[PDB]
């Protein structure tokens, strides 16, 4: 009774962070000494991170809102976790234009835990830090190659593939490609206003739509179980008051609302199918930082793949 | 002949594994199977076209920009736009650092995705474990 699972979509969609829940929700959690393994990572996010908007910051051109922050920068470089360093990071990111030049992130490649890990630097910060689950699930890793995981859930053997992500990693995806009886193709849908890492001329909701006609209509998977998960919800759910669904879509003539937007883009992806009459796309709006979200969007999937194999 | 000590100082970092050849046959192995052993074929292709010669750079640097950079190559490494770019344009004119910037981030993506993985692989385990 094994089921071959692949988790596919463009990079940074999200498709490491369900790997992490299924190791979470099956394979009971992360410990103690597992976490600490990750502070490293954490530190290097956050660091990175706000050296991203400082960097733009001099190709925008934009100024500090006070110029002692410019020491505080070239300090940054320097440096780059120390109480010099955390002091030299909260500084830099309570400055007006720092600020500004954040909330201009889709003009540069900026992660999307920059925001959250540096928010709660005080915490991230102390000696004795210890990151929480959500600290991990939030870590970015850029992935490359094909990763194999294994686990069992209602009674059955998942081999479970996660993959990159960014356009050279995608012609190795033909040998994961046989015998495969669910796809959960991830999206990103924060990413309707963003350019491609790999190309700054492609939006990459635009990329995402292209790769997911491929993929969905694909004879290698007309009896695979075809799920698709319409993730970073939250982060969309921010973003959609603040920049409209039109950078994207031109034609979109409804209302900048999550909901509206969330449904437009879901028959986007949905229209791409062409054969809706023997075929059905199961969507799910996800949040994959979310464990209990993921556990009950993966409890439906699930059923949806006893019912079609059956 | 190679030691258990040594490859248990494999773990200290992934400078000290692609140190010697043996860990880079190792490794290349791990990356084999995950299929992303162009990073590590990008990263040796680097190193000698570092210890290359002034004379034959211009050949050399086509023939890994073709090889691994480019947009179409078969072994195409995972960079970014701007990394791409501004290593296009030092394949004109190249010296020997040419490949620095391409090298650096392919050796990062190396040492923070595949390598924290190859130490709890079985490749690695057996090897460790069979040599005490
Ligand atoms: N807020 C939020 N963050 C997410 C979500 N999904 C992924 N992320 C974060 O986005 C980054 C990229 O995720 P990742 O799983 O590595 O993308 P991948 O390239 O498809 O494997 C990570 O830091 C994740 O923590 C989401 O639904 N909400
Ligand atoms: F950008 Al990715 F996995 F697709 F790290
Ligand atoms: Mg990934």
């Amino acid at each position: 009774r094994e089921v071959k699972l692949l988790l596919l979509g463009a990079g940074e969609s999200g498709k490491s962070t369900i790997v992490k829940q299924m190791k979470i929700i099956h394979e009971a959690g992360y410990s103690e000494e597992e976490c600490k393994q990750y502070k490293a990572v954490v530190y290097s996010n956050t660091i990175q991170s706000i050296i991203a908007i400082i960097r733009a910051m001099g190709r925008l051109k934009i100024d500090f809102g006070d110029s002692a922050r410019a020491d505080d920068a070239r300090q940054l470089f320097v440096l780059a976790m120390t109480a010099e360093l955390a002091g030299v990071i909260k500084r830099l990111w309570k400055d007006s234009g720092v600020q500004a030049c954040f909330n201009r992130s889709r003009e540069y490649q900026l992660n999307d835990s920059a925001a959250y890990y540096l928010n709660d630097l005080d915490r991230i910060a102390q000696p004795n830090y210890i990151p929480t689950q959500q600290d991990v699930l939030r870590t970015r890793v850029k992935t490359t190659g094909i990763v194999e995981t294994h686990f069992t859930f209602k009674d059955l053997h998942f081999k479970m593939f996660d993959v990159g992500g960014q356009r050279s990693e995608r012609k190795k995806w033909i040998h994961c490609f046989e015998g495969v009886t669910a796809i959960i193709f991830c999206v990103a849908l924060s990413d309707y206003d963003l350019v491609l890492a790999e190309d700054e001329e492609m939006n990459r909701m635009h990329e995402s739509m292209k790769l997911f006609d491929s993929i969905c209509n694909n004879k290698w998977f007309t009896d695979t179980s075809i799920i698709l998960f319409l993730n970073k919800k939250d982060l969309f759910e921010e973003k959609i008051k603040k920049s409209p669904l039109t950078i994207c879509y031109p034609e979109y003539a409804g209302s900048n609302t999550y909901e509206e937007a969330a449904a437009y883009i879901q028959c986007q992806f949905e229209d791409l199918n062409k054969r809706k009459d023997t075929k059905e796309i199961y969507t799910h709006f996800t949040c994959a930082t979310d464990t209990k979200n993921v556990q009950f969007v993966f409890d439906a999937v699930t059923d949806v793949i006893i019912k079609n194999n059956l | 002949v190679l030691s258990a000590a040594e490859v248990m100082q494999w773990s200290q970092s992934l400078e000290k594994l692609l140190a010697n050849q043996t860990g880079q046959n190792v490794f290349g192995s791990f990356l084999k199977s995950e299929f992303s052993e162009e990073n590590i074929e990008f990263w040796l292709a680097c190193e000698d076209y570092k210890k290359t010669e002034s004379d034959l750079l211009p050949c050399k640097a086509e023939e890994i920009y073709k090889a691994f950079v480019h947009s179409d190559a078969a072994k195409q490494i995972n960079i970014d736009f701007r990394t791409r770019e501004s290593t296009a344009k030092k394949i004109k004119a190249p010296t020997p650092t040419c490949f620095d910037e391409a090298q650096k981030v392919i050796y990062t993506l190396m040492e923070k995705d595949s390598y924290p993985r190859f130490l709890k692989s079985d490749i690695y385990l057996n090897l460790l474990n069979d040599l005490q």
